[PDB]
């Protein structure tokens, strides 16, 4: 794992160094339809024209951005995404801007968010917890081996793919930081305690997250629930978890050790990092080499039908894209 | 149940980053 992960940071940082810039452009698309929506614009289903290939393109609207405060973090994602390689991470295939907008144009994984299978299903058992939950684990090993922090794990932000696999979409609030960082972001959720508290916090937010989204898989709701985010808030500071019925003893032990407020004890963040959790009971028949490699079964695979099905997703209103003749922040935005 | 109280919550359709 060390040589690996050696030679995946050479590769890393010859990207993060000379960024890939302007790949594409709009009229090299014909769009279909939204697949995904938000703040600051939209995911659409496109098919490119010369390859006829279809791909999810996320729209971004530079004067939102602006308004939201996001252009470091816009810069953040695209730098970030254009870098990174790993089989459990969407690909960007092509990025680039206009008057108006922003364009990264990913893979489209058609078996849509796991967040639409979760609440629908209503929960997963233990074991179809663990095939994603190991996913994430490496997924983390990876991003934090290159300095990066994630910032967003949850249901809405995992996609599944042909196989049964995971695929992490979204790095917005994903950031490369040797120290310590304080922005609040995040959803409310899945947020650690260190980052409500205003203290400066580092990569074990991640592994917290990971503790709310084991959580929210195997019990079909989070561990803190509330109608507004400072009632989340005052839920997750107090830390107090309650568990269900149907949690086994092993799961119940792995998460009091993600879900905890205190940093020398929190699992991913002690002496031995990420092996204290590949190494839980509750991981006993993990194959973590057979995961990486996609050799273990998946326990659910969407139901695929053809190229450019968006059954697996939801419907949304459909808005015009529209491009000003007058360029809009061309300098904040001209290393994208 | 936590179930019950969670489905009738606000909070069960896709959530927004914060900023
Ligand atoms: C963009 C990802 S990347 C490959 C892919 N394939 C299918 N649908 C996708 N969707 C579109 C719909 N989505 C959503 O509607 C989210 N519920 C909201 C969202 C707003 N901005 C985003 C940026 C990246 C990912 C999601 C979002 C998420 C992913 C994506």
């Amino acid at each position: 794992v060390k040589e690996f992960l050696a030679k995946a940071k050479e590769d890393f940082l010859k990207k993060w160094e000379t960024p890939s810039q302007n790949t594409a452009q709009l009229d090299q698309f014909d769009r279909i339809k939204t697949l995904g929506t938000g703040s600051f614009g939209r995911v659409m289903l496109v098919k490119h024209k010369e390859s006829g290939n279809h791909y999810a393109m996320k729209i971004l609207d530079k004067q939102k951005v602006v308004k939201l405060k996001q252009i470091e973090h816009t810069l953040n994602e695209k730098r970030i995404l254009q870098a990174v390689n790993f089989p459990f991470l969407v690909k960007l295939e092509f990025s680039f801007k206009d008057n108006s907008n922003l364009y990264m144009v990913m893979e489209y994984v058609a078996g849509g968010e796991m967040f639409s299978h979760l609440r629908r299903i209503g929960r997963f058992s233990e074991p179809h917890a663990r095939f994603y939950a190991a996913q994430i684990v490496l997924t983390f090993e990876y991003l934090h081996s290159l300095d990066l922090i994630y910032r967003d794990l949850k249901p809405e932000n995992l996609l599944i793919d042909q196989q049964g696999y995971i695929q992490v979409t979204d790095f917005g609030f994903a950031k490369r930081v040797k120290g310590r960082t304080w922005t609040l972001c995040g959803t409310p959720e899945y947020l650690a305690p260190e980052i409500i508290l205003s203290k400066g916090y580092n990569k074990a937010v991640d592994w917290w997250a990971l503790g709310v989204l084991i959580y929210e898989m195997a019990a079909g709701y989070p561990p803190f629930f509330a109608d507004q985010p400072i009632q989340i808030y005052e839920k997750i500071v107090s830390g107090k978890v309650r568990f269900p019925s149907h949690f086994s003893s092993d799961l119940k032990d792995l998460l009091r050790n993600l879900l905890q407020v205190d940093l020398t004890k929190r699992f991913g963040n002690l002496k031995n990092g990420v092996n204290d959790i590949k190494n839980h009971k509750w991981f006993a028949t993990t194959d973590w080499i057979a995961i990486y490699q996609r050799k273990v079964e998946a326990p659910f695979i969407p139901k695929f039908k053809g190229p450019g099905d968006t059954s697996n997703f939801d419907d949304y209103e459909e808005e015009e894209i529209r491009v000003s003749i007058n360029e809009k922040c061309g300098k904040e935005f001209t290393e994208f | 149940t936590t179930y019950a109280d969670f489905i009738a919550s606000g909070r069960t359709g896709r959530r927004n980053a914060i900023h």
